[PDB]
């Protein structure tokens, strides 16, 4: 995938998200984060009245 | 403007006057209210303009 076409040699920046992670930090160079992300929940709706 | 953190948060803790609200790195003011027992201050809103 696009991880793999990087690694190829015919491509240069993989601007998109990428979740960088402990062991993809080797075959690949990062820069310093720009938003954080995190696996959270949503609900079905539970705000009724009174 | 305050001269220091601890001075902020004792400057905002003349309850309920002077002060009503606080703007610090989100890792000393979450300590700060860490310690005490009544837990009259709190944390709201979207973090933003990220620092390392
Ligand atoms: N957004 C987004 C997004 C970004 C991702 N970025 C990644 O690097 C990955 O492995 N999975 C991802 C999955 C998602 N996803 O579908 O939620």
């Amino acid at each position: 995938g696009m991880m793999g076409e990087l690694l190829s040699g015919q491509a240069d920046m993989i601007v998109a998200p990428l979740t960088i992670n402990n062991e993809r930090a080797q075959y690949i160079e990062f820069s310093k984060p720009f938003k954080y992300q995190g696996l959270t929940i949503l609900v079905k709706k539970e705000i009724p009245r009174s | 403007n305050v001269p220091a953190t601890p001075d902020g948060v004792e400057y905002l803790k003349n309850d309920p006057e002077k002060l009503d609200a606080f703007i610090m790195d989100k890792a000393l003011l979450d300590y700060e209210v860490s310690i005490d027992a009544d837990c009259k201050l709190l944390t709201v809103g979207k973090p933003f303009a990220i620092e390392g």
